[PDB]
């Protein structure tokens, strides 16, 4: 008879002070101890008909995982105490955990049966605590395909589409290649997601499973001017195009001429890319310090600018959105089963 | 409807006999219905010995020899002439080659005009038909043998021409007339029973009431040589069974014989002449009549410690070579000089008989169907289950029961011959391996498992002891339309018991089951000799991996051992054939065990469908003629339900060895899951298996799985007809459907992708009981659930409709979706088409347990409608009498539907009076042969006050309603309510099965007003997942069928059909009005707009919205409004008026039964399965009318209540003023009381009239359900001896009954009542001045009782009250006793403590003195009433009687009791004393 849902009070993890937070280019979160992991996932009420992996898009929103992950099922194992099964349920699915559970927004949280006026349960720390947990004790091994059959895909673009697509059609037994512009693979996870958010030992070392594979990787091909179509498509019988999505809109007002306007993207790969060269000592960044910080659209990349600007110690930093400020709680055209629109209070 | 028998012991005969039997039937009428006209006789009949001195007399030209030396016969034929003159001559043809002499042949004179039109119409001719008798014949037992090989000639050599006639009787010593006829009208037909000359011993009769109302002349009995009551639910293995061993019968006494008597039964015939078939043949072999009764229906021999060794060892052996014959059944057979009368191993019909000084024994169904002197009675006996009334004329005495059971016990060494011939087959200890297959993901996914169903269905069983419960009962689409490769047991749906019988429990009744299997190969039935019991017996069908090892590697030479290996590659009929050639192979060697195996089985063999082969091999052996020969094993890796094991035991095989499943649990125990060790978990799984075997038996009714065996109670929903008739011969299918080709390609598709499976290693999530996205489709998704909330939060019409297209339209969800418009009418105008407020007034709410449900969900579901207009509905759990008056605001949350289920829990006078319409829980549509359980827990004490029973006191609602053990039972219990409540509609709920036609045609003529088909897909509180997945079959079908039945029938104009289950949308309910509905019911979408989720966890008492759940922290989280449903129900009723305009309909019963306007769509085509079906029987319309007009007038008037009563008590009643009255009762007044109980209540109500002020006396016999629902104040004088049902329904008043006048004999010893007393009873007192029947007290609740003996499983489910017995009582006493209390006289107290049930019962010795002077002031209350000697006796040896009594009071009860006393002695308020009592016992 669970009764976590009414006898447990949803916590969260252990994260490090925030007057300490602006110092170390470190994860400024971590997972659950076992006692609490075995207590949060006990909250989960063998939810039948679950909403929580729906993953569909609704009223314009999406709402459950998209992926389809068994959550009920390996919140009821995390409950019972067996990691290395619910390691393996999780696998099952999705393929990039790591990811995942210290990016994704969790709208799994968001929508959910328990959602209706309480507390969700803390499926992406739960998730988190899976994978942190199965990899520090090392149950995940290359799983090396041993059937094989002489084909060619050559996957464009290293993003996590990508290097999704790469390991299924590796475990299915295609030989892949993966052109990349950047020096290191990983797309967005690389450049755009800072390192607060993504530390990039684990993208490398995820990279390094996936060369381990065979996926063979190919750096700094921009598969434009330098290589053909034509050639592409005569050496490769079929082509993922996961080229990205790149190009960002312009503000079409005068005065966006003069020097210091900057682009978002550009700036955090700028810095990103410094910070993994050579701890931004290099010198070819960006640099505010002892200048102010303006950041014109709210959302994921307003929150990175402003979080960057202020490791980067600018002096006053104003974020800037038309969208008038959500509400602290539903409301009437707001219901459980869309995403939320309360107030959030992330990091940065 | 019943039985009847008038004969004289000594064996003088007299025509005084005669016409008193003819009277007793006359009597016995009115039991009956009404079909189309009073008139027509639904069958009747009656048996005399030969009258030789008529015959003589009359023929006057047949040399009539003596009185044992020539037989008379009786052949019915039809109109014409030259076939009957064909007949006769060859007739004589055979007579003569036989060698017995024709006397002649005689015409029975008939007046015609004395019979109804349709009975004149089907009128056949008669003529008697005189045989003689050789000089070689010199024992009359040959002469009847001869008579008997002539018979079966003739019917084989008719049967073969195809022409129709019938042989009534051939016999020298029973004549039997019948025919459609009733009773007054039998004399006058038959002008032969006029005559003054007729002399006979004794007068079997008969009344049939015809279920359906097309019978025909045959069908009618008395038989030809016994008379039958109820029904068989064994009759299709039965007869399988019996075909089987017709081939290897063999004898000396018939000779050659048996190859001119092969078929041995009527294929076509119905119950009672197969019975009667059987029996005379098995009597015609050697054997006495009671040997043979007691063959065929041998009492309960397992589980029973109540019988002697001889007796047990008797029916061990005989149960071994022949099946028993389950079902509601009151024997009374006769043989010319002997006579007897049995009932059933379960006693489901009453018999009471009564004795004479002038040796005139009168058994019938009930008591009062003569008149006799008080004066000269002698005995009032009742048949008690178990007991032989024989009676031999010759001798002139009733030998008793015990003596000719021993004598037949001890006739042979039975004993001996089981202790000796038994063969062991202990296993070797040593020889433990726990197998592996290092293939178990590949397999399970091969057989289809998945880690819903592991964690889901085989760990909680290990955990619970039981199979896992659920609820919101299955809404996925059938096997048959879905899209994902499903297994063959998918498509078999179970079946169940609805009218004709009850469905009998197995956990309280655990005597009368039985699970003893027999494996190998039976011997001579007819002269057997320790070969038929030379065999293996099993207590359980499932076996473990030692066991089936043991099995395997027996070696005996008798009993061999051989495997075939169940596999094909490309062609199954290729397959099946070999199959066929290997067993016939290994049966020409000798053997005598096969075991089907599904091993070895690799990429290029892929496996049969068990079940398929099964009954293939089964058929083949039953065609064939060997199965008695071999014992069928299966071992296939798809069996892990209860539903698949029943099945498979079902169809065929002998025994199961899950070797799948104990490799899963293997593999878990390695892993580290499931702690419990290997050996123990085998075991608890076959345990486990084992009940559910025997639910499942229950659920139907079969109570032997050795009946259960052979019984094929499946119904194919989508096999084909040809299939079925191949293969499953005897199964019931409506629509045809899929192919042996689609199976097999389905099975390979399964395989290969199984054993492709090269990605993962992980079982993909099942959805059989939870929506997993990608899984198989569900009714209700996310999508349809939140869309229609929001549609309903929002009161927008696009929403709505979105809602709709979602649920209907992209997915084949049920039959109704294969449905399509033509397309091509006359549109109308939305402005003229009927408007929604007449819309809204034809919708139910369903019925809704007020413990399921919260107050908060049930008040705001029952305010929604009466604001609405339509008729809420109240569950079974009564309701609080408060909510009968409407509130200052406004509101109204009375229920316009009162319930009344199996438990009658809050059934009372002001309960019932208050309502405007009643139904009938026959069945729900989850569990329908099933009850329930709510344990100490989950009862809480605002729940147990409403359901009148102590707080913290597990509940327990018996699974068949116990006043209903018949269809002639259930128009008694309709008339019961309409009296009760003379101003409302009686309501019946059935559920979609084959037959329901048949049922409801039944219903119709026991006068229900409305019929409720309701499909499997509606939901439930709580039910097995078994019985939630695989029950019923869905409501169009049962629609389609009552409809075609009703309307063919002619009935279809006296009754109002009604559909619920899944009705989600308009084009649902206007499918359902076209298929021929005229309300309808919503349950799970007002849950749904309320704000359930539809998360399946109400049986766990943990919903988090609030809808389910009595908890108060939960229940403050609710957010339901009245608004919403409102909303909804206007919505739909837009959306209806809409496809109105679309089809062009102006009313309700203008476009109602219109079926030709549908067309199986497109999509049915081009889906790959579902376009086989034959949907024809759906799509078809005799002519008829289809509506409702006529007013289904009962028989309330002319009741002696209105007659005599009434009329002088009304000043009474009104002005509260006391009255007495003298009144004489005969057997055909029903109920008298009843009515003036309803108007006492309707006037005051609850709280009554002072103690006695109403004092009605009665005289004589009276009839059936006597002084029911009686209230508080009435008093009820009974100088005589009542009928069942006495006090049904009691809340108050006293019951006084005591035996006649000029009885003077034991009447504290002579039973007085009937079976079942007081049933469902709230509180009363009532004093019996003698024995009581079976079932007393069934489920008194407050009722104080004292009565002088009971019979068998007395006082089954009391809650409360208190019982006083003075005198003895019958075995199984207090069997699922969860409460109250029971001063059970006795004097042997160890016997007492074998009779009584040790489960849930605690013993002691009365010691306090309230408790001593409070059966002191029964006693004396008793004694002053009754004039009792044994009460006067023991009032005047209290000394002694006060050590002598013996108490009896359950665990919980005895707690709950001391605690709350305690409480109140510490001086705490009743209500926070009673939850903290609860808190502490329940923690
Ligand atoms: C919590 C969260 C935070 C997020 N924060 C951000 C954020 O700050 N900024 C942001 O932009 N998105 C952000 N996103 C969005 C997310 O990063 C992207 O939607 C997604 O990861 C990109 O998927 P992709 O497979 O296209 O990867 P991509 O990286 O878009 O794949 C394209 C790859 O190919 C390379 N490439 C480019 N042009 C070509 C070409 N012509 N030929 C070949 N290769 C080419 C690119 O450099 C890149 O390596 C966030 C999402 C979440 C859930
Ligand atoms: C939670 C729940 C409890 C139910 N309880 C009962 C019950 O106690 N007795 C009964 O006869 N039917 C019961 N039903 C069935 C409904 O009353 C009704 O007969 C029908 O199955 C509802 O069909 P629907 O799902 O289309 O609304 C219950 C249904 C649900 C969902
Ligand atoms: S946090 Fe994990 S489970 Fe939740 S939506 Fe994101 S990927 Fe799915
Ligand atoms: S997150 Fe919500 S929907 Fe998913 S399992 Fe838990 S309670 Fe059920
Ligand atoms: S299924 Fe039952 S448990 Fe609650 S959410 Fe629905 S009422």
């Amino acid at each position: 008879k669970p009764t976590g849902f009414m006898e447990i009070k949803r916590e969260k993890p252990a994260e490090r002070d925030p007057l300490t937070r602006l110092k170390d280019w470190k994860e400024y979160s971590a997972p659950f101890s076992e006692e609490a992991s075995k207590r949060q996932g006990a909250r989960c009420m063998d939810c039948g008909t679950p909403f929580c992996q729906i993953g569909a898009d609704i009223n314009g929103f999406t709402s459950g995982c998209p992926i389809y992950n068994l959550i009920p099922e390996w919140n009821g194992l995390v409950y019972r105490g067996r990691w290395k099964e619910a390691l393996e349920r999780l696998l099952k699915t999705n393929n990039f955990p790591e990811f995942t559970g210290r990016v994704c927004p969790a709208p799994c949280e968001g929508s959910c049966t328990l959602a209706i006026s309480d507390p969700a349960v803390s499926i992406k720390n739960i998730e988190r605590t899976i994978i942190d947990k199965g990899f520090e004790n090392g149950w995940i091994q290359p799983r090396i395909p041993k059937k094989r059959t002489g084909k060619k895909v050559a996957i464009v673009g290293s993003g996590p589409a990508g290097l999704a697509s790469a390991d299924q059609l590796n475990q299915a037994g295609h030989s892949v290649t993966v052109f990349e512009r950047a020096d290191r693979a990983g797309g967005l996870l690389t450049y755009g997601i800072p390192n607060m958010k993504l530390e990039k030992g684990i993208v490398e070392r995820r990279i390094k499973l996936l060369t381990q594979e065979g996926i063979d990787f190919v750096t700094n091909t921009e598969i434009g001017v330098d290589i053909t179509a034509d050639e592409l498509k005569e050496q490769f019988d079929a082509v993922i195009l996961c080229t990205g999505a790149q190009k960002q809109r312009d503000l079409l007002i005068e005065g966006r001429d003069s020097k210091g306007v900057h682009y978002a993207m550009d700036y955090l790969t700028l810095a990103t890319k410094s910070y993994l060269d050579s701890n931004f000592k290099d010198k070819q960044f960006i640099d505010a310090k002892g200048k102010d910080v303006i950041v014109i659209g709210g959302g994921d990349t307003g929150a990175d600018c402003v979080a960057t600007a202020l490791r980067q110690k600018a002096k006053s930093v104003h974020q800037f959105g038309k969208h008038p400020k959500l509400p602290p709680a539903r409301t009437n055209d707001n219901m459980w089963p869309e995403q939320p629109h309360v107030f959030t209070l992330e990091y940065a | 409807c019943g039985i009847g028998l008038y004969a004289h012991l000594k064996g003088k005969q007299t025509h005084d006999i005669v016409k008193q039997g003819l009277k007793m039937l006359c009597q016995l009428d009115h039991r009956g219905g009404q079909g189309s006209d009073p008139d027509t006789g639904d069958g009747a009949g009656l048996l005399v010995q030969i009258p030789d001195a008529f015959f003589r007399k009359e023929c006057k030209n047949i040399n009539l020899p003596e009185k044992e030396r020539y037989g008379v016969g009786m052949v019915f034929f039809s109109q014409k002439e030259d076939e009957r003159k064909k007949i006769e001559k060859q007739i004589n043809a055979l007579i003569e080659q036989e060698g017995q002499v024709v006397l002649g042949w005689r015409t029975v004179p008939v007046n015609v005009g004395k019979i109804g039109t349709v009975a004149q119409k089907s009128c056949p001719f008669v003529r008697q038909v005189f045989i003689g008798a050789s000089s070689d014949l010199k024992d009359n037992l040959s002469f009847e043998r001869k008579l008997y090989v002539i018979r079966k000639q003739a019917e084989n050599w008719g049967v073969t021409e195809g022409l129709d006639f019938y042989f009534a009787s051939l016999s020298s010593q029973t004549i039997v007339y019948k025919g459609l006829l009733t009773p007054e009208q039998v004399d006058a037909f038959y002008s032969d029973l006029q005559d003054e000359a007729f002399v006979s011993a004794f007068a079997l009769v008969h009344s049939r009431f015809s279920t359906n109302t097309f019978p025909t002349w045959e069908r009618a009995h008395p038989n030809r040589y016994l008379v039958h009551n109820g029904e068989i639910n064994t009759l299709r293995g039965n007869i399988n069974w019996m075909r089987a061993r017709e081939q290897q019968f063999v004898s000396e006494s018939f000779g050659e014989d048996l190859n001119k008597i092969l078929p041995i039964l009527n294929a076509d015939g119905s119950d009672s002449s197969i019975l009667d078939n059987a029996f005379e043949f098995f009597v015609m072999a050697g054997r006495k009549p009671a040997h043979t009764a007691m063959m065929l229906i041998p009492e309960p021999w397992t589980e029973n410690t109540h019988m002697s060794k001889e007796k047990r060892a008797f029916y061990e052996y005989h149960s071994s070579l022949m099946e028993p014959w389950d079902g509601p059944t009151a024997i009374s057979f006769t043989d010319g000089k002997q006579i007897g009368a049995i009932l059933d191993r379960n006693g489901l019909r009453p018999a009471r008989y009564y004795v004479t000084k002038d040796d005139y024994i009168i058994f019938s169904s009930e008591v009062g169907v003569i008149e006799v002197e008080q004066e000269n009675v002698l005995y009032k006996n009742r048949l008690e289950p178990g007991k032989m009334l024989l009676i031999d004329l010759e001798e002139g005495r009733i030998i008793s029961d015990e003596e000719v059971k021993t004598q037949i016990a001890t006739e042979y060494p039975y004993q001996k011959w089981l202790e000796e011939e038994l063969v062991q087959v202990n296993p070797d200890p040593e020889s433990r391996e726990e197998e592996q297959f290092s293939d178990l993901l590949t397999r399970q996914k091969a057989f289809g498992y998945t880690y819903e169903d592991i964690q889901k269905y085989l760990i909680p069983v290990i955990k619970e002891g039981k199979d896992p419960l659920g609820s919101m009962g299955n809404d996925a689409p059938l096997a048959v339309l879905s899209d994902r490769a499903q297994s063959l047991f998918n498509y078999f749906k179970q079946l169940f018991a609805q009218v004709t019988n009850p469905p009998i429990d197995a956990i309280r009744e655990q005597l009368v089951t039985s699970t003893m299997t027999w494996l190998g190969a039976e011997g001579d039935l007819l002269h057997p000799s320790e070969r038929n019991v030379r065999r293996i017996k099993l207590y359980t069908p499932v076996l473990s991996n030692e066991q089936f090892y043991a099995l395997k590697t027996i070696v005996h030479p008798d009993l061999k051992s051989q495997k075939i290996d169940v596999l094909f590659s490309e062609d199954l009929e290729r397959g099946l054939k070999d199959m066929f050639t290997q067993a016939e192979k290994a049966i020409s060697q000798g053997v005598s065990l096969l075991i089907l195996s599904d091993k070895k089985m690799n990429e290029r063999l892929t496996p049969i469908p068990p079940l398929l082969a099964v009954s293939a091999l089964h058929q083949h052996l039953i065609r064939k003629g060997l199965r008695t020969k071999v014992s069928i094993i299966v071992e296939s890796g798809e069996a892990r339900e209860v539903h698949h094991f029943a099945a498979l035991i079902g169809y065929g095989a002998d025994a199961i060895n899950p070797y799948l499943a104990y490799a899963t649990y293997k593999q878990e125990i390695d892993e580290g899951r499931l702690d419990i060790s290997y050996e123990e978990a085998v075991s608890k799984y076959g345990k486990s298996i084992t009940e559910g075997v025997v639910k499942v038996m229950s659920k139907m009714g079969i109570s032997t799985v050795q009946s259960y065996r052979g019984a094929q109670i499946f119904e194919a929903v989508g096999i084909s007809r040809d299939v079925i008739d191949r293969y499953f011969s005897g199964t019931a299918s409506q629509l045809g459907g899929i192919d042996l080709q689609t199976i097999a390609e389905e099975a390979q598709r399964r395989h290969r992708e199984a054993y492709q499976d090269d990605y993962s290693k992980t079982l993909e999530p099942g959805s059989d009981f939870q929506w997993r996205n990608g899984g198989e489709h569900h009714a209700f998704n996310p999508k349809t659930i939140h869309t229609l909330q929001w549609a309903c939060r929002r009161n927008d019409y696009n929403l709505f409709k979105q809602y709709t297209k979602a649920a209907d339209e992209e997915r084949i969800g049920f039959l109704r979706n294969l449905f399509a418009f033509d397309g091509n009418r006359k549109p109308l105008k939305l402005e003229e088409v009927e408007s929604a407020e007449s819309i809204v007034k034809r919708f139910k709410t369903g019925a809704m347990s007020f413990g399921s449900l919260s107050k908060e969900a049930h008040e705001a579901l029952a305010i929604a409608m009466n604001r609405l207009g339509g008729k809420s509905n109240s569950g079974e759990g009564g309701e609080d009498p408060k909510r009968f008056v409407p509130d200052e605001n406004g509101d109204d949350r009375r229920s316009a539907i009162k319930q009344i289920a199996s438990g009658r829990f809050g059934v009372k006078s002001h309960y019932l009076v208050n309502a405007d319409e009643l139904q009938i829980k026959m069945a729900q549509g989850a569990k329908p042969g099933e009850g329930g359980q709510l344990p100490g827990n989950k009862v809480y004490p605002w729940v147990a006050d409403v359901r009148g029973s102590t707080p913290g006191v597990g509940l327990i609602s018996p699974p068949p309603h116990h006043d209903i053990y018949s269809i002639e039972d259930l128009a008694q219990l309709i008339h019961d309510l309409k009296n009760a409540n003379r101003d409302a509609r009686i309501s019946v709920k059935l559920v979609s099965k084959a037959g329901v036609g048949t049922i409801a045609a039944g219903v119709a003529k026991a006068t229900a007003d409305v019929i409720v088909i309701s499909g499997y897909d509606g939901g439930t509180g709580a039910s097995p997942k078994t019985s939630i997945k695989h029950t019923g079959l869905p409501w169009e079908l049962g629609l389609a069928e009552a409809h075609q039945t009703l309307m063919l029938n002619g009935l279809r104009d006296r009754v109002v059909l009604e559909t619920d289950g899944k009705l989600m949308t308009g084009r649902d309910v206007v499918m359902a009005a076209l298929l021929g509905a005229e309300e309808f019911g919503f349950a799970t979408a007002p849950l749904v707009v309320l704000g359930c989720v539809m998360m399946r966890a109400c049986h766990l008492d943990t919903c988090p919205v609030g809808v389910a759940t009595q908890n108060p922290e939960l229940r403050k989280k609710f957010m339901g409004d009245p608004d919403h449903i409102v909303n909804y129900m206007l919505f739909i009723a837009e959306e209806v008026r809409e496809y109105m305009a679309a089809l062009g309909f102006k009313t309700f019963d203008e476009m109602i039964g219109r079926t030709d306007v549908l067309h199986v769509s497109e999509r049915a085509k081009e889906h790959w399965k579902a376009s086989q079906l034959d949907l024809s029987t759906l799509l078809y319309q005799p002519e008829g009318v289809r509506t409702f007009q006529s007013p289904q007038n009962h028989k309330i008037d002319q009741s002696l209540d209105i007659t005599t009563i009434l009329p002088a008590v009304q000043e009474a009643i009104e002005s509260g003023k006391e009255a007495d009255i003298s009144i004489e009762i005969n057997n055909t007044n029903r109920v008298a009381g009843t009515i003036t109980g309803s108007e006492i209540s309707k006037r005051y109500g609850e709280e009554g009239l002072p103690e006695d002020t109403i004092k009605l006396h009665f005289t004589g016999s009276a009839g059936q359900s006597f002084g029911a629902f009686v209230p508080k104040g009435m008093t009820l004088y009974l100088d005589g001896d009542s009928n069942d049902y006495v006090g049904k329904g009691l809340s108050g008043g006293k019951i006084i009954v005591k035996s006649s006048e000029g009885f003077n004999s034991a009447s504290d010893d002579n039973v007085i009542i009937g079976n079942v007393a007081f049933y469902g009873a709230t509180s009363g007192e009532a004093y019996i001045n003698g024995r009581a029947g079976e079932r007393f007290a069934v489920r008194n609740s407050g009722v104080n009782v004292v009565v002088e003996g009971i019979g068998d499983h007395g006082c089954e489910y009391m809650t409360g009250g208190s019982v006083v017995v003075l005198g003895d009582v019958g075995k199984n006493f207090a069997a699922g006793m969860s409460g109250g209390i029971a001063y059970v006289l006795t004097e042997d107290v160890k016997a007492f403590k074998r009779k009584c049930n040790l489960e849930m019962i605690l013993f002691e010795s009365l010691e306090d003195e309230k408790e001593i002077q409070q059966i002191k002031a029964m006693l004396e209350r008793h004694t002053a009433y009754t004039n009792s000697q044994k009460a006067e006796d023991l009032l005047d040896q209290w000394e002694d009687s006060v050590k002598k009594f013996v108490k009896v009071i359950p665990k919980n009860y005895k707690q709950m009791l001391a605690s709350i006393e305690e409480q109140k002695a510490a001086g705490l308020s009743d209500e926070e004393a009673i939850m903290f009592a609860f808190e502490a016992n329940t923690k």
